[PDB]
């Protein structure tokens, strides 16, 4: 049960400052470093640094010396780093890894990640608007295909999670990339509902739940 | 500094072969190699580490093997759920702890035709001022499609967004949305809405559409 949680997703504007969380769990924390690393949209892995969250000791790599700092709070088994003077070529994903071993130091656990975005717009929770279809020939032996519609949401770390009217889960949850559009995203979520059931159910509807950074969200999606 | 490079950088296979991806350092790091794996938006995880050792819960048809220069790691029969970016990383001269470029996976199967669903704007979403209509083409291979909006048999250009998914986990393949939008006012303005879905599963283009307000 080794897990590492980390904060959530943030837009700051250019010369800003961010601190990002690792809380971690099922482990001494104390005993196993912490590394950064760093993932820029589309490109690979970067490593940023360690800390002893034990001495508190730290050692950065040479691109960051000056700009990073790395903390510990032992009580609350969390980490911490914090990155100033911020650049667009700062805006990715960063988690924290632990690392075992003392010869061949492998990072075995990693973190969920932590999106940064560094841009001059403001940050905004999505609003949700259903999507029912209208088809010129239904068929009744065919899926029936449902969505939701997230609009005007900045960070782009939206999650969307569907449950059905008796509040069970759904676990047909097609995903697609968000899309980048007036400084703010928009993404779609779909859900096929197979006809044996649509047609031997009586429920009305489906609820299209979202989580955002700023915000969570939720809206009905109509049956037809 | 010593620099992992990752050999091929894209790689295709299907189902049920041998991959091998190749790890190479610009200096001897003895067996101080782990390999990580990345899936679409998730964080790396540690298949291999020191080479030739398997984390345990990994799956056993993954193996590493190497030492000095050149590294390998190997997936024995490859499997949907394998679709992802590899990475190998270095732990012999720290710091800096330097990874590979990564080696992207991508899972060859045979053609599947795209199922089209049209979507019209909610009557809330039409209150907003705005009007977005939405296509959605799922499960389909390869990867190549087109998706062509028509208003009143008018070819739209400049008005949609599309947006298409990384292969499935399962089926390996890809799912596309294209977006439609318009002001309310002119959603209002015209009658008849369609997407037409060009992909080679298709024996010819099919064409999906709804009446405004007819819904
Ligand atoms: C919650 O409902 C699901 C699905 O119910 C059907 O589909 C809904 C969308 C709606 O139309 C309902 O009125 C329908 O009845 C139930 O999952 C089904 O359970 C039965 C028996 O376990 C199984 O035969 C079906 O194949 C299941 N279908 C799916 C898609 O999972 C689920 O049991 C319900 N949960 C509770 C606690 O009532």
């Amino acid at each position: 049960q080794v897990q590492l949680v980390q904060s959530g997703a943030e837009v700051k504007k250019p010369g800003a400052s961010v601190k990002v969380s690792c809380k971690a769990s099922g482990y001494t924390f104390t005993g196993y470093y912490m590394h950064w690393v760093r993932q820029a949209p589309g490109q690979g892995l970067e490593w940023m640094g360690w800390i002893n969250p034990n001495s508190g000791g730290t050692n950065y790599a040479q691109k960051f010396q000056g700009r990073v700092t790395m903390t510990r709070d032992t009580s609350i088994s969390t980490a911490y780093m914090e990155l100033s003077r911020l650049r667009s070529d700062d805006t990715a994903v960063y988690y924290c890894a632990r690392a075992q071993w003392l010869v061949v130091t492998n990072f075995d656990y990693w973190g969920q990640g932590t999106l940064v975005t560094v841009s001059s717009g403001s940050a905004s929770a999505p609003t949700l608007f259903p999507l029912v279809s209208c088809e010129n020939s239904p068929s009744d032996t065919s899926s029936v295909a449902v969505g939701c519609l997230a609009q005007d949401f900045l960070p782009d770390s939206i999650t969307f999670s569907w449950k059905y009217k008796n509040n069970s889960d759904i676990s047909s949850t097609r995903g697609f990339p968000s899309v980048l559009r007036g400084g703010k995203y928009a993404a779609t979520s779909q859900v096929l509902l197979p006809s044996k059931d649509v047609m031997q159910g009586t429920d009305e509807h489906v609820v299209c739940k979202v989580q955002h950074p700023n915000g969570n969200k939720e809206k009905n999606v109509p049956l037809p | 500094d010593i620099q992992m490079t990752q050999s091929p950088s894209s790689l295709s296979a299907s189902v049920g072969d041998r991959v091998t991806i190749t790890c190479r350092a610009s200096q001897s790091i003895s067996s101080y190699l782990n390999w990580y794996q990345q899936k679409p938006g998730k964080a790396p995880k540690l298949l291999i580490y020191a080479a030739s050792s398997l984390q345990s819960g990994v799956p056993s048809r993954f193996s590493g093997s190497g030492s000095g220069t050149d590294f390998t790691l190997t997936i024995s029969s490859l499997q949907p759920e394998d679709f992802a970016t590899y990475y190998c990383q270095q732990s012999y001269s720290t710091p800096p702890w330097t990874f590979g470029q990564g080696t992207k996976l991508e899972i060859k199967r045979t053609v599947a035709a795209p199922s089209v669903f049209i979507f019209p704007p909610s009557d809330e979403q039409l209150k907003s001022g705005t009007a977005s209509v939405v296509c959605l083409l799922n499960n389909f291979y390869p990867r190549e499609a087109k998706v062509q909006w028509k208003v009143d048999n008018a070819l739209q250009s400049g008005n949609s967004q599309e947006s298409v998914t990384e292969q499935d986990s399962k089926d390996s393949t890809y799912s596309l949305s294209s977006t439609l939008t318009l002001s309310k006012a002119d959603y209002e303005k015209h009658k008849v809405y369609a997407c037409e879905v060009t992909h080679q599963g298709l024996s010819s283009p099919v064409t999906k559409s709804f009446n405004r307000g007819e819904c």
